[PDB]
């Protein structure tokens, strides 16, 4: 009844998610990325690549003609409207540090940036932490398959938010060159329960 | 007896009352929940609460354990009456955990309190800064507060005659997370039944001292008896009620006021499933029953 | 005789210490200060006289004859006695002629002989003034005659609107408190002279009043020989007094565990509303015994110590009043707030630790204190507090609770009185507890933070109504009682005092000091020789007097950019500019030093957060850094922790405060006055230099080659003397060297402020 959706999330153009507005962050660069706790490595939170994906998702799912099929992703409560949720994210921690260490760097950089007055022409230079492309995330979504008969269609809808996420950004300054990502690895597998048509579903993901 | 030993792979939101704020573990009523949760989910409520009810299944909250360390809140202990030397509950006042063990050097002094706290190291508190993005509006900004578990350390609930439904629950509930922003990155973790037998020396034992191993609340019966020559601590539980299927709007249940679990008591008392909510289309139950570990004081 | 007689004649029996050394007549200090009250029409009844007169064994004795008996100077003379402790209690009398007494010698400070057998003893004094605190210096000092004339002219300015009423007492212990509080007790070397005279005659009056109340329980009507014919050991051995310790729980949550967003506004009103419900149960139930502010030897820090008569009626008073008092919270505060109420029964030997155990009072009142509160509510408080549950769909905005909610806002009734007062909290003003106000009180009263002016028309026409001030100008007339408590606000706004400052961080700072080992100094710090209620009081008083008073001055001193929320006992919450609570965390520790020369050591967390910081948060996260602080050890070694440290801005960086000034301020100091003509390229290197610093510990060889290339790139706009210097710190002292460089860069970051 509960499915899991594995993966792996690889930077194509270096990626800027969040704020750790905290002084061990702060003190060492001026818009740092988010970090683990404990390990200080990065990371993509659960909330980020899930409000993204959803953004993406209805927008696809409207195109100027939330709906259904998004409420029951990713749940609702606003005022009568309850549904609880079908995808689970998780935090994605970042998979490449023994692959990263053979090229002798770290996983992190500092973008140096900056803006050109138009009306005196002086420029004006910041620095942005971001994660370097070629950093790899392997995530778990899992999906509580409550209904046998939206499952293809919610899975449908899965792989179409993916897929708008490898035409896009994932965090951060994306229209200026961040965050692009790819999806490889794409599988499903039924973590609890018996399901028959993992097949279909491993060949959605799978496309 | 049949420790439920959890392994967290990220960080975890355990709130009190508030979503900036995060508690290193869990009571046994929010495991409850989560694991009737699961049971409605797959379609078995009913037998669950009757297991729990008829106390087939009965376990405590969830404990810190570090590297096979399994440690239980400071005992509220009428003790301390050594009142000639040493500290007794004054550096005994930063120290919130003690090994499970280590409760008889507890209990006659000898307990080292500064070294027990660096001792005891499990993770760290963080506070996970978030948005609501608003595509015309201004982004709303909200924060999550979070506790990440380090690599040996995690939490564990006492559960005392397993059985295969509670087993079923805690597989399904391993997908579906534990705390707060669970469908968010929050609630993940792994778990073991992993019998142990020093555990059972314990627990096998009787002793004039009954420690509250969870939260609690004596039925009005036996509530007056409960209360005599008894040390504890009163914690309010509530909350909104978690459900799809009740009330068609967000509806905060009764505030249940609990025995805390280190509290300590000389008459032993079996709390009670309770309703804190009854307006709804279903129950809401708040687990108090009561788990005791019994010392000699 | 009446008890308001004794209590004044105990407040005034060493009136004529003052006005012996200060003018010149060579006669007993009893009978110039029975004279010099006598000079007042109003305070002639001879009751007053005889108590101020005769409260020495020489003066009793050479008219107990002529005077009867139950005259109310036995009293008065055994209550000196038992505030002395084992310090003279039989000799001669100040102002007689078989001695040479010193009319000229500053009394000394408390903290000579705290701790002392591990710190030393001295000699140290406080100098004469005319608030300010006065400090103690090691230098000898005098008491000129003009002194003493000026304090008597100002009392013989306030004695002439005072009268021996009930509603008076209050303006008299006022005007010991102004006046006498740095004036010795005692004029004799070849002991300590530093007990003050206004401590010893509150503890005095004190005694007294718990005496005469003992007395009238127990039907005693021979106070001389119950007293004075003998040496009173059969009255020393019984139990004539009780020590009440009330005991206040759950402050930390309910003032700081709070999540509006307006949230940091109401955390001085939260603080003020607290410690004011403290000082005024305490003086209701001081009312409700019919006894004087006197008798509270201690109130503040959520904590209350009164001195009590053992009798039944007060122990009914008392059993009546925890009843009331348990009703009103769990009424208003369910069990989010709570006070306990043990006490302890005490003998006069106990008192004067003539049986050796004066600790074991307070040993034993710690015990019924945590024994009251291991079991707080009975089984029928926790049924009425599950049946009282009720489904919600609403809660309040800030304290989250679903009962005693407006009906137009989602807010709680003292969460909007809270507000409401702390918009009203402002510069000088007054607080008045009547029938009607804001904040709710117990008994069935109320409370606002009204100014002066509607204050007058709230008391020249009305029954019952208290009024609390911060300062007391024209302590006679205008009744007020006076309430200390540190509340210092250079901005309410916490906004326009971020953006005031121009350079740094845009980041709040807050500030949580704690003394370390306070408890451990009250237990154990005075040396069993010297050990009597009088300079136990002393010492508690100058503790708080320091912290509430002191605090405010010397934050007003400077324009510091703090807006302290609270300050009261041992403790400390501040929150304001960054760079200012930096600047004012050493300067604290300074002048703590200075005012305990160094007997006691505070610690302290330091938290750096934005303004939405949630307020909760920015106190969870300072109070972890406190207690980080308080876990400094250098060495693994040692037994207990040095606790002498400070935690700057996250539980890894726990300095020691000798560590932080020196070390950290000097390379801040070097750093800011090499790097200030560096470009913005040299802030980037500067970025490369803590981000190699951190990484050091696993980069052996490498990490420190492109630290010496940094510094290399650097050594043309900064020199190559202090590349050199930065190369030796590195390899030498890292972590404050890292320290230092972060408290750089956040302090001249250029992203506004
Ligand atoms: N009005 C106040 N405002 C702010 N802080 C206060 C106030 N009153 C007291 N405090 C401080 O709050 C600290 C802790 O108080 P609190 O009662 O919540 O915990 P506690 O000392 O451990 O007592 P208990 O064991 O009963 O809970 C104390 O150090 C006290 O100085
Ligand atoms: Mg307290
Ligand atoms: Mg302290
Ligand atoms: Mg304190």
């Amino acid at each position: 009844m509960k499915l899991v959706i594995e993966g792996t999330i690889v930077l194509k153009t270096g990626m800027h998610i969040g704020g750790s507005s905290d002084f061990s962050a702060i003190g060492a660069v001026d818009s740092p990325v988010v970090r683990d706790t404990l390990t200080r490595l990065p990371l993509i939170p659960g909330s980020s690549l899930k409000g993204k994906m959803r953004y993406l998702l209805a927008k696809e799912l409207n195109n100027g003609i939330d709906q259904d099929e998004i409420l029951r992703l990713f749940g609702s409560s606003e005022k009568d409207k309850i549904r609880r949720a079908r995808l689970k994210f998780n935090d994605i921690k970042l998979s490449n540090l023994a692959e990263l260490e053979t090229f002798n760097v770290s996983s992190t950089e500092v973008k140096f940036e900056n803006t050109i007055n138009r009306k005196t022409a002086v420029a004006n230079p910041r620095q942005i932490e971001r994660v370097i492309a070629g950093s790899k995330f392997d995530f778990e979504i899992f999906y509580n398959l409550d209904d046998i008969k939206e499952v293809e269609k919610d899975f449908e809808n899965i792989k179409q938010g993916f897929d708008l996420l490898e035409f896009d950004y994932l965090g951060g300054h994306g229209t200026r060159g961040s965050g692009r990502i790819a999806f490889e690895n794409l599988s499903v597998i039924t973590a609890v329960g018996n399901f028959e048509k993992i097949n279909t579903l491993n060949e959605i993901l799978g496309a | 007896m049949k420790i439920i030993k959890l392994y967290f792979e990220s960080p975890v939101h355990f709130g009190e009352k508030r979503l900036s704020e995060s508690k290193i573990t869990f009571s046994a009523d929010t495991l409850f929940s989560a694991l009737m949760i699961e049971a409605v989910g797959l379609g078995k409520e009913d037998e669950f609460y009757q297991l729990a009810s008829n106390n087939l299944v009965k376990f405590s909250d969830a404990f810190p354990f570090i590297d096979q360390y399994y440690y239980i809140p400071k005992p509220m202990f009428n003790l301390k009456l050594e009142k000639e030397d040493e500290n007794p509950s004054k550096a005994f006042k930063k120290l919130l955990y003690v090994p499970i063990d280590s409760l008889e050097d507890y209990l006659s002094g000898g307990l080292d309190a500064y070294f027990e706290r660096e001792s005891f190291n499990l993770g760290k508190l963080a506070l996970s800064e978030k948005v609501q993005q608003h595509d015309f509006k201004d982004s709303e900004p909200y924060n999550v507060g979070t506790f990440t578990f380090k690599e040996n350390t995690g939490l564990y609930v006492l559960i005392e005659q397993t059985h295969p439904l509670l087993e079923e629950l805690l597989e399904n509930l391993q997908y579906s997370g534990i705390g707060g922003k669970r469908n968010s990155g929050y609630g993940k973790f792994k778990f073991e039944i992993l019998e142990d037998s020093d555990i059972e020396d314990l627990f096998s034992a009787k002793g004039n001292r009954k420690i509250l191993l969870s939260g609690a609340l004596p039925k009005d019966a036996e509530l007056e008896q409960a209360l005599k020559n008894a040390s504890y601590l009163l914690e309010r539980r509530g909350g909104f009620v978690q459900s799809d299927t009740y009330a068609t709007n967000l509806v905060k249940k009764q505030d249940l006021y609990v025995f805390k679990s280190g509290s300590t008591f000389e008459n032993s008392f079996d709390g009670d499933i309770y309703q804190v909510g009854k307006k709804g289309n279903h129950p809401v139950y708040k687990y108090a029953k009561s788990f005791f570990l019994e010392v000699s004081v | 005789m009446d008890k308001i007689n004794l209590v004044c004649g105990s407040l005034l029996a060493d009136i004529g210490k003052i006005i012996y050394r200060g003018t010149s007549e060579r006669a007993k200090h009893s009978k110039l200060g029975g004279d010099f009250i006598k000079s007042f029409e109003q305070f002639r009844n001879t009751e007053l006289t005889d108590c101020i007169r005769y409260h020495h064994a020489q003066e009793i004795t050479s008219v107990k004859s002529n005077k009867e008996k139950n005259s109310l100077f036995y009293i008065t003379y055994i209550a000196d006695n038992i505030s002395s402790g084992m310090d003279r209690r039989k000799d001669l009398e100040e102002g007689a002629e078989g001695f040479n007494w010193d009319k000229k010698v500053a009394l000394g400070s408390v903290f000579n002989v705290l701790n002392e057998k591990e710190k030393g003893r001295q000699n140290y004094s406080y100098p004469f003034v005319a608030e300010p605190l006065n400090f103690p210096t090691a230098t000898q000092n005098q008491y000129t005659t003009s002194y003493y004339d000026g304090l008597i002219t100002d009392m013989k300015t306030i004695l002439q609107r005072l009268k021996p009423d009930k509603e008076h007492i209050n303006s008299l212990l006022q005007m010991m408190e102004s006046l006498w509080s740095y004036v010795p007790s005692s004029t004799d070397k070849n002991q300590l002279v530093d007990i003050s005279l206004y401590d010893h005659s509150r503890t005095t009056a004190a005694i007294a009043s718990a005496i005469y109340d003992y007395f009238q329980a127990e039907n005693i009507t021979d106070y001389q020989k119950e007293l004075f014919d003998y040496n009173a050991t059969e009255f020393y051995d019984k139990n004539a007094f009780l020590m009440m310790n009330f005991d206040m729980s759950g402050v930390q949550n309910f003032i700081y565990n709070i999540s509006g967003s307006k949230a940091l506004k109401s955390l001085r009103a939260r603080s003020f509303y607290l410690d004011m419900l403290l000082e005024y149960i305490s003086d209701n139930l001081l009312e409700k015994l019919e006894l004087s502010r006197a008798n509270i030897l201690y109130v503040g820090g959520g904590h209350a110590y009164l001195l009590l008569a053992n009798t039944n009626k007060t122990k009914a008073i008392l059993s009546d009043f925890e009843h009331d008092l348990k009703t009103w919270f769990l009424d208003k505060f369910k069990i989010d707030l709570y006070v306990a109420m043990a006490y302890t029964e005490v003998s006069a030997n106990d008192l004067m630790n003539h049986n050796g155990h004066y600790r074991d009072i307070y040993r034993r009142l710690s015990q019924k204190t945590s024994a009251k509160k291991a079991n707080r509510y009975t089984a029928e408080e926790i049924l009425n507090l599950n049946h009282q549950g009720t489904e919600n769909a609403r809660e309040c905005r800030e304290c989250k609770r679903s009962d005693l909610l407006i009906e137009e806002d989602d807010i709680c009734e003292i969460c909007d009185s809270l507000q409401k007062v702390s918009r009203d909290l402002t510069r000088e003003n007054i607080f008045v507890i009547a029938n009607e106000g804001v904040l709710d009180m117990p008994f069935g009263k109320k409370m606002s933070a009204l100014s002066y002016s509607q204050a007058d028309k709230l008391k020249k026409s009305n029954a019952e109504v208290q009024i609390y001030a911060k300062n007391i100008s024209e302590i006679g007339q205008n009744l007020m009682t006076r309430i200390d408590m540190g509340d210092y606000t250079y901005r309410s706004d916490f906004h326009e005092m971020l953006e005031e400052v121009e350079v740094g961080i845009n980041r709040l700072g807050v500030l949580r000091a704690d003394v370390d080992n306070l408890g451990q100094a009250f237990i154990n710090g005075i040396p069993d020789d010297y050990l009597s209620i009088s300079r136990t009081a002393t010492f508690s008083r100058a503790m708080s007097r320091f912290f509430k008073n002191y605090l405010n001055q010397l934050l007003a001193e400077k324009s510091y950019k703090i807006n302290v929320i609270y300050a009261g006992g041992d403790d400390l919450f501040m929150i304001g500019a960054w760079q200012d609570i930096l600047d004012f965390s050493i300067v604290l520790k300074q002048k703590f030093a200075d005012f305990t020369q160094n007997k006691l050591s505070i610690s302290a967390g330091i938290g750096m957060f934005r303004e939405k910081y949630p307020v909760a948060r920015m106190a969870s996260l300072t109070g972890d850094l406190e207690d980080a602080a308080k876990d400094y050890k250098p060495d693994e070694r040692a037994v207990q922790a040095t606790k002498n440290a400070v935690t700057l801005f996250d539980a890894t960086n726990v300095f020691s405060w000798d560590t932080l000034e020196n070390d950290i301020f000097v390379k801040l100091d070097a750093i800011t006055k090499n790097f200030e003509k560096l470009d913005e390229t040299g802030k980037a290197f500067i970025y490369r230099l803590i981000d190699l610093l951190r990484g050091v510990n696993e980069n052996q060889q490498i990490n420190i080659a492109r630290l010496a290339y940094t510094l290399s790139r650097m050594e043309e706009k900064i020199g190559k003397t202090f590349a050199q210097e930065l190369y030796n710190w590195a390899n030498a002292d890292r972590k404050t060297l890292i320290m230092a460089l972060e408290i750089y860069i956040l302090k001249t970051r250029e992203r506004a402020a």
